[PDB]
């Protein structure tokens, strides 16, 4: 899964 | 409701230590009622009720796609029927995680957005918005996912707009929501091309910046830079 | 109460699943449940049963100590005063933590304990029953400190004597039990030469018992018979 | 803190 914060 | 006769400050140092003790629902309940006091969060305050959420919806997310998981191979062809358990308790979780993000953009529209004036304030929230109903979007299935999927862009863009008028390219808020449209696009949209492209002008024009930076503020930067490059990694 | 409606059978098929998605507060609640319906529980059973709350009071029991560490510190010479917050919020993890104590103590005691016959049944649950009340003893500060601390150590010895008698020194359950009742000297009894000697003799019993086992035995045993070691080492 | 399962 791709990175968010 | 329940936390309406506790201080609002006693709320804030409970929420940091529910923090320290990694009690993130009781971090979250204490930072709805700091909320529901009425008055405008700080930027500390405005991190805490993010951490606590993020934290909360994060392990109903990765619970719903274990669960997602097992019901799509339980569908696969060979596949001996096991009863409604598994839908049904993917039902469950999903209908608790929408909750969740109900709450949240309740707080938003209630009344934390219209109150937001500053850039950094209204970006923020305006983020939150956007990213509470991409969770939504994840879930959805019926004749409202396109209208979750074009609340969720409508926020994402707003927030986009403030942040290229009002604050630099290395702001950490402006970074973070570029990342997280970013995936929005990719994940929810359907839109590899517009996700890469943003991911790639959001670190270039960064980059640009950086120089004007102390060294406390290229820190959070920079991290923030690696976090698109890793995404841009995995996408091409 | 609120899983009386569902099936004994579904009710274990969801605390599977809700152990794969993590979701450990539920495993409870469903186990909890299928304890209810009023039959006898399988070693499967059992299993999931125990995973269910030792990670659910693991957790409290975790917040708990950070908590009762920050009020330790907020009570010593120098330091500034914050007001009632800290002993409350304690206060409100501890009651929780009891709760679930409680509600385990609960179970056993209506009926597992006392539909129980096998060995292995019965040990398991007295264990259980042991460690159920060390955990209320490690937040008891009041009168009924010594009678929870005397009630641990009697569930405890009951299934001691019952597994010195009916099962192989090897057996997991065993050696688990024996382990744990020797954590139990050491922290809440205040008997560290008591402990040291059990988890020695417990360990040299298993080594002298293992060439009987199969390859798959032999891997449970040595991984407690491991354990027995730490703690030795962590003691001596 | 010690080992107990
Ligand atoms: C009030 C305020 O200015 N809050 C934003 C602030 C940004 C930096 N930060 C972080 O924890 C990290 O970055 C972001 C978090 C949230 C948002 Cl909305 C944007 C950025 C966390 C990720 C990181 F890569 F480690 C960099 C810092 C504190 C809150
Ligand atoms: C019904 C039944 O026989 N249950 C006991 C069984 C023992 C082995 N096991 C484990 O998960 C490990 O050991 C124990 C767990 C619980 C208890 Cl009460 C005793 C032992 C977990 C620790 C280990 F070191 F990894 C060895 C196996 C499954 C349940
Ligand atoms: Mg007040
Ligand atoms: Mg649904
Ligand atoms: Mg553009
Ligand atoms: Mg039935
Ligand atoms: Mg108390
Ligand atoms: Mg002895």
């Amino acid at each position: 899964f791709p990175a968010t914060v | 409701g329940a936390m309406g006769s506790m201080e609002r400050a006693s709320l804030i140092q409970k929420a940091k230590l529910a923090e320290q003790a990694e009690r993130y629902e009781d971090m979250a309940a204490f930072m709805k009622g700091a909320v529901e006091k009425g008055e405008e969060l700080s930027c500390e305050e405005r991190n805490l009720l993010s951490v606590a959420y993020k934290n909360v919806v994060g392990g109903q997310r990765a619970a719903w796609r274990v669960l997602s998981s097992i019901e799509q191979k339980s569908n696969e062809e060979g596949s001996e029927e096991k009863g409604p358990e598994v839908r049904e308790y993917r039902e469950k979780v999903e209908t608790e995680l929408q909750g969740v993000c109900d709450t949240v953009l309740g707080l938003l529209d209630s009344h934390l957005i219209k109150e937001a004036g500053d850039a950094e304030s209204r970006v923020f929230y305006l983020k939150m918005k956007g990213d509470y109903y991409r969770y939504l979007a994840e879930v959805a299935t019926g004749d409202d996912k396109k209208r979750i999927i074009d609340s969720a862009r409508s926020a994402y863009q707003e927030a986009m707009d403030i942040s290229k008028k009002e604050m630099p390219p290395t702001n950490p808020i402006r970074l973070g929501l570029a990342l997280n449209f970013s995936v929005f696009h990719y994940e929810i949209a359907n839109s590899p091309e517009e996700a890469i492209s943003l991911a790639k002008t959001t670190f270039d024009e960064a980059m640009a910046d950086l120089h004007t930076l102390s060294e406390d503020s290229y820190k959070d930067s920079t991290l923030i830079m690696q976090l698109l490059r890793d995404n841009l990694t995995l996408w091409t």
